[PDB]
């Protein structure tokens, strides 16, 4: 379950990188 | 109810279980549950009813919580009763104190007008804050929904109160709680990551979210979502470290996330904001949920100064509120903050 919150939160980072 | 006078059987919020006959008229639906505005035929006092379904196997948790709390700065519990609807249907009411205004409204008051609320207002209101955390936290208890919509406002008097315990609970170390829980923008990280051993730490995070807000204008963490809510956060704050994310949720170990700087911190207000208020939202915005202040160590802070000068008054011309009547009970995690807490000219 965290793998599947991590993931979304890298790419929502990576959008604002 | 409308016109008519309803009389129940009614015990009060406070003392032991001996109830009594109370009646109430000019009810008037308000808004789980559904919420009515009344008046006290005895005493002509307006009244809020809170009005939810109740099986009688177990007790209600909002109740129990309610009874246990006596502080000026939580919505007082002046009665409850049971009443009935459906085949043996027993709905609980709890008659709480009714207070006409709320931060969330007084402060979009002076958002509509592209203005922001005078810091006087602003530590008096945080201050109060703070001291109903301190009182409800010794108990083990956490809000669970800190936000503006939940802190009752008498503006003539400038008293704030605490309310809407329908999200609070006793927190017991090592008994998992839902992480899903407090309104979005207020919602502190570690729940965002989905910990279930958190602790009452999440209403300080919250706390420093409305103090952030008032300072602002609007709310500083605006999050689309629960993961949107996260990179609001992570735009201000930079990507938490992957030390801070282990003392959040320790489940994280096999990601390393993408590293966004922070902003400067002072850039993010206005450019005349006091520093102290800046200085006391960097200690409760702290990704790490044991490196927050303590909601009495809060209260403590070099930015509520202004109200322990024995010459400060309100901007309506009249005396503060009570600021300085703590208890053994609120002032039990640290007892010897006393010594700021309580002014030489209040004893
Ligand atoms: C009557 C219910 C209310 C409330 C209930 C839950 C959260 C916040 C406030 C409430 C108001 C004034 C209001 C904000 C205009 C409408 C409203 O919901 N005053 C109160 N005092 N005690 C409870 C309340």
């Amino acid at each position: 379950e965290p793998q599947k919150f991590a993931e979304e939160l890298i790419h929502r980072l990576e959008a604002v990188q | 109810g409308g016109s008519k006078v309803t009389t129940v059987v009614a015990t009060p919020g406070q003392g032991p279980d001996r109830p009594q006959e109370v009646s109430y008229t000019d009810t008037k639906v308000i808004g789980f549950g559904v919420v009515y505005q009344a008046k006290l035929c005895d005493s002509g006092e307006l009244v809020a009813i809170k009005k939810v379904l109740q099986d009688k196997r177990f007790k209600n948790r909002e109740l129990q919580i309610m009874r246990k709390l006596d502080h000026c700065n939580i919505v007082r519990l002046r009665y409850f009763f049971y009443s009935s609807g459906k085949k043996d249907e027993v709905y609980l009411n709890l008659v709480l104190d009714y207070v006409p205004e709320t931060v969330y409204r007084v402060a979009r008051h002076y958002s509509r007008a592209k203005q922001t609320l005078p810091v006087i207002y602003v530590k008096l209101y945080m201050y109060q804050l703070f001291r109903s955390l301190a009182y409800i936290h010794s108990f083990g208890i956490c809000h669970r929904d800190i936000k503006p919509q939940n802190l009752l406002l008498d503006p003539d008097t400038a008293v704030l109160k605490l309310c809407d315990f329908g999200s609070a609970k006793q927190l017991v170390r090592g008994e998992p709680n839902v992480s899903y829980i407090c309104s979005r923008y207020y919602r502190a990280p570690e729940l965002i990551f989905g910990a279930t051993d958190y602790t009452s730490s999440i209403d300080v995070w919250s706390a420093g979210c409305v103090l952030a807000e008032l300072l602002l204008g609007q709310p500083i963490f605006p999050g689309d979502s629960g993961v949107d809510q996260l990179v609001e956060i992570i735009k201000v704050l930079g990507t938490p470290t992957r030390e801070q994310i282990r003392e959040m949720n320790p489940n994280y170990t096999e990601f390393k996330f993408p590293q966004i700087k922070a902003h400067p911190w002072t850039k993010v207000f206005r450019p005349r904001t006091p520093p102290e208020a800046i200085a006391l939202c960097s200690r409760l915005l702290e990704y790490t949920p044991t490196a927050r202040l303590t909601p009495l160590e809060a209260c403590a802070h070099s930015f509520f100064d202004e109200l322990r000068d024995p010459n400060v008054k309100l901007p309506n011309g009249r005396d503060t509120p009570a600021l300085f009547n703590f208890t053994t009970q609120e002032l039990s995690s640290n007892p010897p903050l006393a010594t700021i807490l309580i002014p030489p000219h209040a004893r």
